[PDB]
């Protein structure tokens, strides 16, 4: 991994020597440049994974969230140039180090291959986000919501911390490929029960499970747009990631430990989904939706079954693609009108009518219109939840059409109906606003003609 | 070039990267032509059967 | 101060714990501590108010207090072994006299309310010397007498003040007291392992004491004793911030600074002995610590505070203090956690 | 080598250097009373530096290339302003008077680092001592706020006390009538617009509470207009005092290095000027300061530590 | 109140410049910001990366197992043995307990 | 006895000059050189450069050193460790393995 | 001259740099040969 | 890479860990053994040294 951690390092020499004017311009360059080398970690065999040394392995779930994940740093370095225009050249620069020092701790958490190793870069991301959020952040509430995202996660992740070096003890290694080999079963007990949820609740957390998701609406709202494109897109698949992982090492004992879950994530997405009708925040309402699509990424790994976890890889890419846009498209909203209240600027269809076509796109992938990547997953875990049980599809069935009416509810209220008339300061869409949108959409509908890439090990 | 030296520094990460890259699987080479799925006889000019 | 009598002074708070650290007797344990308190009461009142004095005398008390009790347990010892060796005690009372005293001087709870008193009521090089090189001495007869220490007493020890160390810094806006009681919860972590692997109480008392240098060494650059006053180093040197930010969540143990390695390998050793409600208790208690970090991060580095338009008269001068070792005790309070093997040089 | 411990110990003492010359002089007196010119002559004729009074770019001339700053970087304060619009919504009123406390309270440390280190005694036109007066007048005009008072008083406490007073504390007494006569006919058009009453509240302060305070511990000598011509009598004066009184006479080499020591540090000379009391007045907001504060980094020769800006000429970078 | 600055007005970055294409203020800086972006993405990152992933070699050897199907489905049928046995290990290698 | 490095260490291979861990000693050095110009306001990158080389050359000399004591550490903890259970051979025995034809291990159905 | 007061470090302090350089370089031998003398009492210890 | 050097690259891998995984399951083996029975160089607690006695005729000789 070292051909893309070195890289990664040295874009922070280059944006600290690069003239004043072109930070923008190199850092999004050879960003792009690490992004498109990136691909190289599609070499994936049918039976062993892609094992680089004895730090970093990549296999067919890695690989296709380290590519999403060096994507997504040129495209949040374009949609945070604007609204830091003004600031002053050594903190923007400050600002782009924290972004590429964030990628650097993601490609090695995605590949680490000892699970401790995993826990240390698992845990630096927040150092960075915390500090985007909270000295980047616009409102009063980023100093709270800086806070409930810290202590949320400290809550989960220490205790996960003890179980891992317990099960170093025990077995001798976390290497997650020794793991697969030396895995024993969970017996049960009252010290495995708590073994279990000390090695599953961190990763809730950050999914995040419904009843602990209240720090997640909070941190979209007060987060820059760069802050909540990684936030959404791939900081929330850590959990789905380590879950995945440490699934591995906890059978039989998930059989019954996952029902609380189940319950709470199967019910948890329709009581989200319902919420997102009444939303008044536009980004908000959109975090709201990311807990519906993540509550259903929870089931599929708690269930294991292959065509859940295909389903889970899926919906992952997907979700992050996804969201992004959506959060890029609602702060350029903000950007003209300085509100995210969603009934404040109706009728921009008038106004803007390709930022329109780019709210159409991003809506229906976002309620699962086939056959993109985002139905295609939904669709998987929607199958190997019925065979869990038959009941599940009339949860599933209804979430389905709640999800498409707050969709096109947000597309709706936004886009049609009359303008509103004192708002005359719309002005037209940016070349660098169209590119954004364009590069979220764009590969996401791409991925449907070669879905394999993103349905992960089990494929 | 003064103005576009700074363009380099990416692209030799990435070099060095995978140069180190290389020179990690020179210390993993106690297997090499040993397991018993790929283990062969090597051909006549051949010295490593991979590097 | 005369600078000469300063530096002899200095000198004999190190030898005094010099005495200490290499005596293999018992008296010559004691007079260690006997001489260090003497050359430090002078350091402490050297700014002469009545704030200082009151420091100095209930410092006294204190210490005065533990090395009575210490040179009991010698006592008790002498009579029931005939011999001085400094090394595990032979009469469970004897351990029980010399653990106290070392909890009193080293301020643990219940023990602890001298610390953010005596601290706060000293100035910051003297509080420095205080909650630094004044631990190595106790710590080092722990290190030495932890065979014959009863668990319950040394862990009970320790977890109050984890938790006394991390709810009293809550209330807290002087820095110093802070500090004092910032330095309580960490005394908690050292002596909860010793037990265990004393090892890790060197690891963990010497990165302690790298980064309450550092704080303490900023601290004084910039004369800032409140968390008001040191929120107007953001429109002075912002550079300050940024170190104070690095350091703040060291201590607070977030990876991947240096302030996790103590934390992450006492947890390591503890469950090595199955201990594991308490390493999960400590570490979800040691939150505490980190919400109040968090606070002084937020008022120094994340926000910018108010400012007074005197500041501007600030901005035509240089730092002029010493600063010693700074860049260095940084880069170590926040860089060190790729080293952490390098532990087993302290074996 | 630059002054600390290391110089002291190996023999740079004060009481080496100062003698029976080394003498704090300080004139004081109302605004117009021809102090100015008196302090000049003082210091001709015994030998020593004169200081001109400390206004509001006294910081300025002290670091840079010398010249005064623009405006903002002294917060705006203006004794044009003070004198048109002395009631301005704005506070400017009282800014000022705690930006001169403090150019007075740095100039105090240059004077007393001039005496301590070459031994030259030092003539000062007015001090930290002396600056209530015009607090107190602007208080009873009702220029300033009672809290502005409180918070003027907090300062003072925590930095008059670590300095020695004036050897020598010369008033120049002019009554309010002819100091009014002697402002006209300098027909500053600012400056006319004085009241007597302002000028009757400076006098007051300085007769009821400065002068019989300093008695107590300083050598106090009162001239008239009249008198204060003959600069040869008020040297003659000061020569022929006998300094009984004061804590001039307990000072000795160990003292004087402690003192020393703090008034070569500016920093720590302003340290409590600055203390975190969210007055009205002299609270500025995060924005402004930020913006403010990047602009003064932009000037010529200040972005970094002097003597490693390139753009004023400095050599050598790489080995200093 | 104290004092603070007054919140400036938010620009139009086509009021400068109406080619703008909302990168930078500076024309030039603007227009090369729009380029790398253009090509990077769409020419290098798009085009080329979704040739590269359409010819990728037999991704995960699925060509490959159907080759190896077809070849034992042949074989076995040609000898009469069964497609798919539902042992996937040899019993005479495995001893049951009791 | 109270040594670092005692004389049975220099059986032991020195540290590699290019040692991976002393050449991030050495990035440590040079960051503390930085932080030194930057908290007295010098330019960071250019001033100084004989200070700078002083910052790298003391941390790399003294982490080659620290470096030599922790891999003599652990040569001593395995040696230690290897020659106990040579020692006391009947706390080590031998393990008798089954392979996974004559092990028992209950199946788990996912369904 | 700009400065109206002359730098505390307006020109090098040629002894300090001197000093700095000169402990720069010894440090280099004394590392360079504590090798070499390491690499050889290895090799003789071992036979190599 | 061919699925060759991948392949017994892996097995290099596995050979470390392994064997790093059976040292760490007999140190904390070892550890134990020594603690319990105090027979080992580890947990070595230090006892009175006996070349501080002073082995000469005595004042009286019942000694
Ligand atoms: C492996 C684990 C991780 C790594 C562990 C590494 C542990 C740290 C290693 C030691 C690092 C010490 C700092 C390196 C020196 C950098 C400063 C420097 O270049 O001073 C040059 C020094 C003066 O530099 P300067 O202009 O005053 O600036 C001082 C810095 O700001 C700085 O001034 P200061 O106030 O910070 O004081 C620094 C120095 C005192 O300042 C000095 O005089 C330099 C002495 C550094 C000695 C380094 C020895 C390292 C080898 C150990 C054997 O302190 C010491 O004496 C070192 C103990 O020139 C010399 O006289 C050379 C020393 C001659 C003997
Ligand atoms: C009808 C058009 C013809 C056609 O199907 O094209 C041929 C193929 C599909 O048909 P095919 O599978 O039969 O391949 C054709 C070539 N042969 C015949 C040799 C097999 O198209 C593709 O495969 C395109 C796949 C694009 C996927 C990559 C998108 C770009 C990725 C950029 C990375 C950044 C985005 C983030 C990614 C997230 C993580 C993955
Ligand atoms: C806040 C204040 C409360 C602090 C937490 C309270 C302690 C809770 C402890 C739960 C019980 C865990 C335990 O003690 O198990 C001990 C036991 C060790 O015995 P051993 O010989 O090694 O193996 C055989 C098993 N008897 O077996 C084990 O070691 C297995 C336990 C593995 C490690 C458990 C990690 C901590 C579990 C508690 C947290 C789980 C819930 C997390 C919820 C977070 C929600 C955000
Ligand atoms: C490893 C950690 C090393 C820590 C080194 C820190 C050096 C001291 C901090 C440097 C800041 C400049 C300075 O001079 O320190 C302040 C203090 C001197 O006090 P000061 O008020 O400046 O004036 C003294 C005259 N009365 O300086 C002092 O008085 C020294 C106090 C610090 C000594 C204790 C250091 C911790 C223990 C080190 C052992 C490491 C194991
Ligand atoms: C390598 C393996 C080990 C991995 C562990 C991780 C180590 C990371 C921590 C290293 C130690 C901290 C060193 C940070 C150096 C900071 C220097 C810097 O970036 O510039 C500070 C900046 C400069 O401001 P100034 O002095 O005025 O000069 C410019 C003139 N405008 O001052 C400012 O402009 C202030 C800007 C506002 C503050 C924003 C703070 C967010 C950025 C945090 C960066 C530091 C990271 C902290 C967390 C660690
Ligand atoms: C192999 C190469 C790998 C490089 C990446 C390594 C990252 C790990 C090391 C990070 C530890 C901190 C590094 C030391 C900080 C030195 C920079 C600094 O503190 O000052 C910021 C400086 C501001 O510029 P200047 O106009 O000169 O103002 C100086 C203010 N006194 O900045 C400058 O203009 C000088 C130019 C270099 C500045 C680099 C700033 C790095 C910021 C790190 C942020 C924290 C880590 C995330
Ligand atoms: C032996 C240990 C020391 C190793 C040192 C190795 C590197 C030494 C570099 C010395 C030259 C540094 O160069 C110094 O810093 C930067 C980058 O050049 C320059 O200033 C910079 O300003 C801005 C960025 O802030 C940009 O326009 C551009 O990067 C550059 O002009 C200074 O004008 C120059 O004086
Ligand atoms: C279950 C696993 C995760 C559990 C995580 C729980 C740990 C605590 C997380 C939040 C910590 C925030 O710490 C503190 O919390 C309170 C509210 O809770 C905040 O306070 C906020 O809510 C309170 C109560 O309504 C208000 O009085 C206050 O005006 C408001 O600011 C504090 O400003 C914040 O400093
Ligand atoms: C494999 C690595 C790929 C990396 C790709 C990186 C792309 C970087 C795009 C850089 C954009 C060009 O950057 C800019 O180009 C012109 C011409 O060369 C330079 O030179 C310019 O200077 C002045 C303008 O003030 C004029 O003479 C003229 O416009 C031009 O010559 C600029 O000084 C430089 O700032
Ligand atoms: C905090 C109080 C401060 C004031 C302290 C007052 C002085 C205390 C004097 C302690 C001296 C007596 O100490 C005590 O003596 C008795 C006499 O055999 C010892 O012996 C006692 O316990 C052990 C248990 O195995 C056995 O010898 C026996 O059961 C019993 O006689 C105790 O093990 C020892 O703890
Ligand atoms: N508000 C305020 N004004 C001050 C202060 N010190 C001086 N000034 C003003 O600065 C101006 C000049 O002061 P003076 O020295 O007394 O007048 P001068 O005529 O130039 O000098 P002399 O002839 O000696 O009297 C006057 O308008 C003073 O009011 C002060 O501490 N506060
Ligand atoms: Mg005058």
């Amino acid at each position: 991994m070292l051909k893309y951690i070195i890289p990664t390092i040295m874009l922070m020499p280059l944006t600290w020597l690069s003239k004043n004017n072109m930070i923008w311009v190199n850092s999004t360059a050879h960003s792009l440049l690490i992004s498109f080398t990136s691909l190289l970690l599609m070499n994936q065999f049918g039976d062993n994974s892609l094992n680089f040394s004895l730090l970093f392995f990549s296999d067919s779930l890695s690989t296709p969230l380290l590519i999403l994940t060096m994507w997504l740093l040129p495209l949040m370095l374009m949609a945070s140039q604007h609204h830091l225009s003004k600031e002053n050249l050594t903190r923007k620069k400050l600002f782009i180090t924290m972004l590429i020092s964030l990628q650097l701790f993601l490609i090695m958490t995605f590949t680490a291959m000892e699970l401790i190793l995993f826990y240390i870069l698992f845990e630096a991301t927040l150092v960075p986000t915390l500090i985007i959020i909270t000295r980047w952040g616009n409102q009063t509430e980023r100093l709270n919501a800086g806070l409930y995202f810290l202590f949320y996660t400290l809550a989960g992740s220490l205790p996960l911390l003890v179980a891992l070096i317990y099960i170093q003890n025990t077995v001798g290694s976390l290497n997650f490929l020794m793991l697969q080999y030396w895995v024993q079963p969970v017996h049960n007990s009252w010290s495995n029960v708590f073994m279990w949820l000390a090695c599953m609740m961190a990763f809730m957390v950050k999914m995040p499970l419904y009843g602990l998701h209240l720090w997640l609406p909070k941190a979209h709202v007060e987060a820059p747009i760069a802050g909540s494109m990684v936030l959404a897109a791939v900081l929330l698949k850590l959990g789905g990631y380590g879950m995945l992982r440490i699934t591995l090492i906890l059978n039989p004992m998930t059989d019954f430990m996952a029902y609380p879950f189940i319950m709470l994530s199967l019910w948890g997405m329709i009581m989200t989904s319902s919420i997102c009708l009444r939303q008044t925040d536009l980004k908000s309402l959109i975090a709201y939706s990311s807990v519906s699509h993540m509550a259903l990424v929870i089931v599929a790994i708690l269930i294991q079954t292959p065509w859940s976890y295909m389903g889970a890889t899926a919906l992952m890419i997907a979700h992050g693609l996804t969201s992004s846009m959506l959060f890029c498209l609602a702060n350029s909203n903000y950007e003209r009108i300085h509100s995210r209240t969603m009934i404040l600027a109706r009728g921009l269809q008038t106004l803007l009518p390709l930022m329109a076509t780019w709210w159409l796109l991003a809506s229906l992938t976002n309620l699962a219109l086939p056959p993109t990547i985002n139905l295609i997953g939904e669709l998987f875990v929607v199958m190997s939840t019925f065979s869990w049980s038959n009941i599940t599809i009339i949860l599933m069935g209804v979430n389905m059409v709640i999800t498409a009416l707050y969709s096109l509810y947000m597309l709706i209220m936004t886009q049609r109906g009359k303008y509103t008339y004192h708002i005359n300061n719309i002005s037209p869409s940016f070349t660098r606003e169209n590119a954004l949108m364009s590069l979220h959409i764009l590969p996401l509908l791409l991925l449907t003609l070669n879905p394999k890439i993103i349905l992960g090990p089990l494929y | 070039v003064r103005d576009h030296w700074v363009h380099v520094l990416v692209p030799m990460g990435f070099v060095f990267g995978y140069y180190l890259d290389r020179k990690n699987d020179e210390k993993l080479t106690a297997f090499r032509n040993k397991s018993l799925l790929y283990k062969r006889e090597l051909k006549p000019n051949e010295e490593v059967t991979w590097k | 101060m005369n600078p000469i009598i300063f530096i002899i002074i200095l000198l004999t708070i190190m030898l005094g714990t010099i005495i200490v650290m290499i005596s293999s007797h018992w008296l010559l344990v004691w007079i260690g501590f006997e001489m260090n308190m003497l050359a430090i009461i002078p350091i402490m009142m050297k700014n002469h108010n009545p704030r200082a004095t009151e420091a100095s005398t209930k410092y006294f008390l204190t210490q005065s207090t533990a090395s009575m009790l210490l040179m009991m347990a010698v006592i008790i010892n002498l009579m029931f072994s005939g011999q001085w060796t400094v090394m595990k005690l032979f009469n469970p009372m004897a351990s029980m006299l010399m653990t106290m005293a070392l909890a009193m001087k080293l301020g643990m709870a219940p023990f602890h309310f001298w610390v953010p008193e005596v601290t706060q009521g000293i100035p910051l090089s003297s509080g420095l010397i205080l909650l630094t090189w004044q631990k190595l001495a106790p710590m080092s007869v722990l290190y030495q007498i932890f065979p014959s220490i009863n668990l319950n007493l040394i862990l009970t020890l320790s977890v109050l003040s984890i938790l006394i160390g991390g709810w009293g810094g809550l209330n807290q806006t002087q820095l110093r007291k802070i500090m004092a009681y910032s330095s309580i919860a960490h005394m908690g972590w050292m002596t909860a392992v010793l037990p265990y692997n004393p090892t890790m109480t060197l690891l963990n008392l010497i990165i302690y004491i790298i980064m309450t240098s550092t704080m303490f060494t900023m601290f004084m650059a910039n004369s800032t004793t409140t968390t008001l006053s040191l929120s107007h180093t953001w429109n002075k040197t912002p550079i300050m911030t940024v170190l104070i930010l690095a350091t703040l969540l060291s201590m607070g143990g977030l990876p991947p600074l240096s302030g996790f390695m103590p934390k992450w390998m006492i947890i390591q050793e503890m469950t090595k002995n199955n201990s594991i409600i308490l390493p999960t208790f400590m570490a979800i208690t040691a939150l505490l610590n980190l919400y109040f970090y968090m606070r002084l991060t937020y008022s120094t580095t994340l926000t910018m505070f108010p400012s007074t338009n005197n500041m501007k008269m600030k901005w035509q001068f240089p730092l002029m203090k010493k600063m010693t070792f700074l860049p260095t005790m940084v880069v170590l309070s926040t860089m060190m956690l790729p080293l952490t093997p390098m532990l087993s040089v302290l074996e | 080598l630059q002054y600390g411990p290391l110089a002291y110990i190996l023999g740079e003492k004060a009481t080496k250097k100062m003698t029976e010359k080394s003498k704090l002089i300080t004139v004081d007196g109302n605004i117009c009373s021809g102090k100015s010119k008196l302090a000049k002559e003082i210091a001709e004729k015994l030998g020593l530096k004169h200081f001109p009074e400390a206004g509001i770019h006294y910081v300025d001339s002290t670091t840079g290339d010398g010249k005064p700053l623009p405006v903002q970087f002294s917060g705006n304060c203006s004794l044009e302003k003070f004198y048109d619009d002395p009631k301005s919504n704005d506070g400017n009123s009282y800014r000022l008077q705690a930006w001169l406390y403090a150019s007075r309270l740095l100039q105090y440390a240059d004077a007393l680092e001039h005496l301590l280190s070459t031994g030259q005694g030092v003539v000062l036109e007015r001090s930290i001592y002396s600056d209530f007066v015009f607090l107190e007048a602007m208080y009873r005009q009702g220029f300033i706020r009672k809290q502005c008072v409180d918070h003027y008083n907090q300062v003072k406490k925590v930095t008059i006390c670590e300095y020695l007073p004036p050897h020598v504390v010369v008033y120049v007494d002019v009554p309010v009538p002819e100091v009014q006569s002697r402002i006209q006919k300098k027909g500053n058009p600012h400056e006319m617009k004085i009241t007597s009453a302002y000028l009757q509240d400076i006098e007051n302060a300085y007769k009821g509470t400065f002068l019989p305070e300093m008695s107590e511990k300083c050598e106090v000598l009162q001239y008239s207009a009249w008198e204060a011509q003959d600069a040869e009598k008020v040297v003659e004066d000061i020569e022929y005092l006998k300094y009984d009184k004061g804590p001039w006479l307990d000072q000795n080499d160990r003292k004087l290095h402690k003192l020393r020591m703090l008034v070569q540090d500016k920093l720590e000379v302003l340290n409590y000027t600055s203390i975190p009391v969210f007055l009205p007045e002299v609270t500025v907001g995060a924005h402004q300061s930020d913006q403010v504060f990047q602009e003064f980094t932009e000037l010529p020769g200040r972005k970094y530590r002097a003597g490693y800006n390139e753009d004023v000429g400095d050599k050598w970078i790489w080995l200093k | 109140r104290w004092q603070e600055d007054p919140e400036p007005e938010d620009e139009n970055l086509y009021e400068k410049n109406p080619d703008s294409h909302g990168y930078d203020k500076d024309p030039a800086v603007d227009i090369w910001n729009m380029r790398v972006v253009f090509f990077f993405g769409f020419s290098i990152v798009l085009v080329l990366g979704s040739t590269f992933v359409a010819y990728l070699p037999d991704y995960r050897m699925q060509e490959w197992a159907r080759r190896e199907a077809e070849r034992l489905v042949k074989y076995r049928e040609a000898h009469g043995l069964p497609i798919m046995e539902s042992n996937c290990f040899d019993p005479s290698k495995i001893q049951l307990p009791e | 006895t109270f040594q670092f490095l005692p004389d049975e260490a220099r059986s032991l291979p020195p540290p590699k000059l290019t040692d991976p861990r002393l050449a991030f000693v050495g990035f440590l050095g040079y960051c503390s050189g930085l932080i030194d110009n930057a908290i007295r306001r010098r330019p960071v990158l250019l001033a100084g450069l004989h200070r700078q080389l002083l910052y790298i050359t003391s941390f790399v000399f003294v982490g080659y050193y620290l470096l030599k004591r922790q891999d003599y550490m652990y040569a001593v903890r395995d040696h230690d460790m290897f020659s106990y259970i040579k020692s006391h051979p009947e706390d080590f025995p031998e393990k008798d393995k089954k392979t996974y034809g004559e092990v028992f291990e209950e199946f788990h159905p996912v369904r | 001259k700009f400065y109206i007061q002359e730098p505390p470090h307006g020109s090098p302090n040629w002894l300090k740099v001197g000093l700095t350089l000169g402990t720069s370089v010894f440090l280099w031998i004394y590392l360079i040969k504590q090798h070499n003398e390491d690499v050889l009492e290895y090799k003789r210890r071992n036979g190599l | 890479d061919g699925p060759e050097k991948n392949y017994e690259r892996t097995m290099a891998i596995l050979q470390i860990e392994a064997e790093k995984a059976e040292l760490r399951l007999k140190e904390l083996e070892v550890r134990r053994l020594m603690r319990a029975r105090g027979d080992g160089p580890w947990f070595h607690y230090p006892t009175i040294d006996k070349e501080l006695i002073d082995h000469s005729p005595k004042a009286t000789p019942d000694n």
